RNA sequence: UCUAAGGGUCGGGUACGAUCAACUUAGAACUGGUACGGACAAGGGGAAUCUGACUGUCUAAUUAAAACAUAGCAUUGCGAUGGUCAGAAAGUGAUGUUGACGCAAU
RNA sequence: GCUUGUGACGGCCCGUGAAAAUCCACAGGAAGGAAUAGUUUUCAUGCCAGGUCGUACUGAUAACCGCAGCAGGUCUCCAAG
RNA sequence: GAUGGGGAAGCUCCGUUUCAAAGGCCUGAUUUUAUGCAGGCCACCAUCGAAAGGGAAUCCGGUUAAGAUUCCGGAACCUGGAUAUGGAUUCUUCACGGUAACGUAACUGAAUGUGGAGACGUCGGCGCGAGCCCUGGGAGGAGUUAUCUUUUCUUCUUAAC
């Protein structure tokens, strides 16, 4: 079936964000005016959030845990579709067409999707996704 | 060594501190292909670099002159 | 346009060392210049330099190999003998 | 003087020349551009739409 | 017609004494001495010239900003980001068959 | 009488190695916990050319098991080596070309390079391109490995002492006529100063044992003792037998 | 003094025209005290015998050779606690960053 | 066209054709860091300093070596019609 | 070619990381104070050896009886040291943009690791740059002119950065 769809994570592949983990919020499987190819919406973290211990106490593991996301139309043939899924539910109405043109709309929209993230880390869920993939 | 155009940034260069000498020199040079016109060159001597603006407009030109600031050692042609 | 009757690449020696020994140069001659099959990516890419190193025009792969050619008889004895004791230790 | 008759084809008889006709002309560098005009002359019909990219790449390598 | 002399006391052609003619403002031919031609950096797994990257020679390369000796992403001035994408899948494949490994096998530890 | 040619050789003037090019020592990884418990991988980083060697080598890259780092060690390439492929070091390896492995853990008729004479000498025998030994039997008991050498011979090593699965790169190398003065030529100047060589039986006497005579003849037997001294020995040394062999050699 | 052959640059709806710059080659006339690679420049050729295969090397300052070398052929020694060689000796050294498709000796 | 530089290729090898100082970059994430205001001198501009010894001329049928202002010997760059 | 060493009656010979307890950097700990201890490193083991190898950075014009990439004039650049001002960056702390190759005036980065440059044969033809050579017009000067030649010669240049 269709694997690229509103739940899909999968790795940048190629470009300044090559090797970082996304979930495709929306796809444009076929076509546009501008972007003449099958590709995707999607957000991603940049900045992972780094590994925290015992030792690390107080409001230093709160900044250990900060995120910085990365929102991201992106060619199909640049992501590398994983088996793991994350729920979009939050920032589905936030990554869209008109998010990109206005940068003042994408800088909300990450505001967004990072508050989404930072929750979703913290309680521990969709652990993978939260950490740095290495190569 | 270095040219310059925007001509408010020029005047920032000629109130820039260090900057004790300009000097300004004319040239006759001809205009498109006939007859010819008076091209003048507005030099500043930074510290490490040389600044030189050409007006080609003889009217820009000296209503440009008059700007300098009067605290600056300027040496005509 | 056959432009030599025998002598092939040998014909560069001229009339010098006498022909069994351009006989015997010839055979290797075209031995290690030739070009071979590239065992990784299947297109014949594969030429020396330096005896005993083969590598490929593109995928760039670099095999160790005889002198004068890129797989020796030997090589390959002892490759089908590796293989049988191998089998010897699994089943 | 000289070089004027010269380029009016004077001069140049077999008495007049020493160097190997070789030497005079590489029979190389008649070749190289004789065969970049031939090599140039297919790619602008065939660019053109006079000539069919099949009958260029036949006269290609006839060429 | 007219000649030129070496511009300092080596008198031979080494690769380190290169020589250029050139025209002054006085109307005469004079010598000038020709640094070493820089060449470009490499790639550390391909071995390809890695584009973006500037080519100076190795102790002007602290005479530059940053983003002449780098491109963005990362491995940026250092591998051929094709090279990068390789082991980006790579990477991510192996992490995912190691995975596949460790259950499997955590089953022939219970069924044996 | 002047001092011989043989003899000027050994005080090392003109005669010492022409080793600047030269890649390195080719040795086996210093036999450590991983090799002789275990096994450990690397991969071949390249295989190149050695300047007067026949037989390239590889540069392979192994892990640090006690620091983070990348240790780099030279092997002589074995042949169908190639770049890129694993190679893994250890008594419990599995038996593929390109691994090294204690003679120990490998079946008779194994055919193994650059083997050790006692374990862990980084290796000895057959690293000539084109060479090898073969196993030809094991005594678990005070454990040995019996191998027969390319000499000819047949030695009894530990059963520790590592091999390499194959044989050496290069092989058929002495096949190629040199065909001319040059190509030797060039090759002793990568190698030694050995080249050319004139004929003792050319010289005077000063010069040689061989020396002098109205016409250029041995004049001795050219056949020479083993318990002969240095000045003496020219000729063929301690021959056992001499003339044009005839009839198969092949140990028996 | 003529003739011919051999090229470049453009616009053409989805057959050509136009201009610019090159010695090369061949053929034809006329012409002269038959001269003309006009100075310069520039291989004598052939048939054999002896001998070294060849290119290469040497007696600076009477010998360049048929002598030395060479590839090729054959022989010898040696698996490292070794072969050959160095040193008065050594916790010394050359071959050896080497291992018989190798080093060493003829 | 001539000299030179340089590129993309091709021939060659039982020859496959130095080293180190030095410079940069990447992987890493130790740590240090903002809202009453912090971080930044690999962006620009601006301030100071840069020691010691050689530096003339010949380089050759007269400046070197041949007893000499010796027809010998002695490394190299520029090169018009 | 010194050194812990090992030979040698001995002048000295051997060895060069060799059978050696072989050394020093980044900062913290000081607010008795000037620098002890605190970590963590790094275990590289002398040094000499290139006026043709490697290598931080300068050019043109002018000037002297004789010096010049060195002086004078103008215009640069490199290294080291200090440092402030502007810009950049941040309330989503450690930039944005481009599908991507990548971009840009910036755009924190210790230990440790790694990659590149340094850094490399030779010959052949092909491609291109530079300087030279050839040459048309014009603007000047000079030569020849019994006769012939809109002629013969020459000036028309542009450094680093
Ligand atoms: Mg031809
Ligand atoms: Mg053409
Ligand atoms: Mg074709
Ligand atoms: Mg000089
Ligand atoms: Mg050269
Ligand atoms: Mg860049
Ligand atoms: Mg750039
Ligand atoms: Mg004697
Ligand atoms: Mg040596
Ligand atoms: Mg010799
Ligand atoms: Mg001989
Ligand atoms: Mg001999
Ligand atoms: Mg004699
Ligand atoms: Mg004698
Ligand atoms: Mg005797
Ligand atoms: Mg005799
Ligand atoms: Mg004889
Ligand atoms: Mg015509
Ligand atoms: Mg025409
Ligand atoms: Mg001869
Ligand atoms: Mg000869
Ligand atoms: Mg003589
Ligand atoms: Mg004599
Ligand atoms: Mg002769
Ligand atoms: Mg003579
Ligand atoms: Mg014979
Ligand atoms: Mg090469
Ligand atoms: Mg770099
Ligand atoms: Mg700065
Ligand atoms: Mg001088
Ligand atoms: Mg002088
Ligand atoms: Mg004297
Ligand atoms: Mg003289
Ligand atoms: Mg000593
Ligand atoms: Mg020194
Ligand atoms: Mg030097
Ligand atoms: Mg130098
Ligand atoms: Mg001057
Ligand atoms: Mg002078
Ligand atoms: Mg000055
Ligand atoms: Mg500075
Ligand atoms: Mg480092
Ligand atoms: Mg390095
Ligand atoms: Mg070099
Ligand atoms: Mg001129
Ligand atoms: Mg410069
Ligand atoms: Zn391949």
């Amino acid at each position: 079936a269709k694997f690229l769809k509103a739940g899909k994570v999968a790795v940048v592949v190629r470009g300044r964000y090559a090797g970082k983990k996304v979930v495709i919020v929306k796809p444009h499987d076929e076509g546009s005016k501008s972007h003449p190819f099958g590709h995707a919406l999607v957000a991603g973290i940049e900045r992972y959030p780094l590994k925290v211990t015992k030792k690390h106490g107080a409001k230093k593991v709160a900044k250990r845990t900060k995120i910085k996301p990365f929102i991201k139309v992106v060619n199909y043939n640049h992501l590398l579709p994983t088996r793991y899924t994350l729920d979009v539910e939050a920032f589905k109405s936030v990554v869209s067409t008109e998010t990109f043109e206005q940068p003042s709309q994408r800088e909300e929209a990450k505001k967004v999707v990072k508050k989404a993230f930072e929750e979703r880390h913290q309680a521990g869920k969709n652990q993978w996704f939260f950490s740095k993939l290495r190569f | 060594a270095r040219e310059i155009t925007d001509i408010k940034q020029f005047l920032e260069l000629t109130r820039r501190a260090d900057v004790k000498t300009a000097t300004v020199k004319i040239n006759k040079k001809l205009n498109k292909a006939g007859k010819p016109f008076r091209q003048t060159k507005f030099k500043v001597r930074g510290s490490s670099s040389l600044y030189t603006l050409v007006i080609n407009d003889a009217g820009k030109a000296k209503k440009l002159i008059q700007s300098l600031p009067p605290t600056l050692k300027v040496n005509r042609l | 346009a056959k432009r030599t009757k025998k002598v092939g690449i040998t014909g560069k020696y001229g009339v010098r060392y006498g022909s069994s020994l351009r006989r015997q140069v010839k055979k290797l001659e075209i031995q290690q210049h030739a070009r071979y099959d590239c065992s990784f990516c299947g297109k014949k890419t594969v030429k020396r330099g330096a005896a005993g190193i083969w590598t490929c025009s593109c995928c760039k792969k670099t095999v160790a190999g005889g002198a004068y050619t890129v797989s020796t008889a030997a090589a390959a004895t002892v490759r089908s003998t590796i293989r049988r004791l191998r089998e010897m230790v699994e089943a | 003087a000289h070089a004027q008759s010269k380029r009016e084809g004077r001069h140049s008889g077999y008495g007049k020349r020493k160097g190997t006709r070789e030497a005079r002309l590489p029979s190389q560098v008649v070749w190289i551009r004789r065969l970049r005009v031939l090599r140039r002359l297919l790619a602008k019909y065939r660019d053109a739409g006079k000539i069919d990219k099949h009958l260029y790449h036949v006269l290609y390598k006839e060429s | 017609a007219q000649r030129v002399t070496f511009r300092r006391r080596n008198p031979y052609n080494t690769r380190s004494n290169k020589i250029k003619v050139v025209k002054t403002p006085g109307g005469i031919l004079r010598a000038q001495h020709v640094k070493k031609l820089a060449t470009r950096p490499k790639c550390g797994d391909c071995g390809s010239a890695l584009q973006g990257i500037s080519t100076l020679r190795p102790r002007q390369y602290a005479t530059v900003s940053k983003t002449h000796k780098t491109v963005s992403r990362a491995y940026g001035g250092s591998r051929c980001a094709n090279c990068v994408k390789e082991r980006i899948i790579r990477a991510f494949l192996i992490e995912e068959q190691k995975i596949v490994k460790k259950v499997v096998k955590e089953q022939t530890e219970a069924a044996k | 009488g002047r001092v011989i040619r043989n003899q000027r050789k050994g005080a090392g003037s003109i005669f010492t190695s022409h080793t600047r090019l030269r890649q390195g020592a080719a040795k086996l990884r210093t036999l450590d916990y991983a090799e002789r418990h275990g096994y450990i991988r690397g991969i071949v980083k390249q295989i190149v050319h050695d300047s007067g060697r026949g037989a390239p080598l590889a540069k392979v890259v192994f892990r640090d098991p006690y620091k983070y780092r990348l240790r780099e060690e030279i092997f002589i390439a074995n042949e169908g080596v190639h770049t890129g492929q694993f190679i893994y070091a250890g008594k419990k390896a599995s038996l593929n070309v390109g691994n090294v492995l204690p003679l120990g853990s490998v079946p008779e008729g194994t055919i193994v390079s650059n083997v050790e004479e006692k374990p862990g000498d980084r290796g000895a025998l057959a690293r000539a391109s084109g060479n090898y030994v073969i196993i030809i039997g094991h005594n678990p008991d005070e454990n040995k490995t019996r191998v027969r050498l390319p000499s000819g011979a047949k030695k009894v090593i530990s059963s520790d002492a590592r091999g390499v699965i194959g044989v050496i790169a290069g092989g058929g190398r002495v096949d190629k006529p040199l065909l001319k003065a040059g190509r030797a030529f060039h090759k002793y100047r990568l190698k030694r100063n050995s080249w050319p060589k004139t004929r003792g039986v050319a010289m005077n006497p000063v010069d040689h044992p061989h020396g002098g005579g109205n016409h250029q003849h041995i004049g001795k037997a050219s056949t020479i003792s083993r318990g002969a001294v240095s000045g003496q020995k020219a000729g063929l040394i301690a021959a056992r037998r001499t003339g044009l062999l005839r009839g198969s050699q092949k140990t028996q």
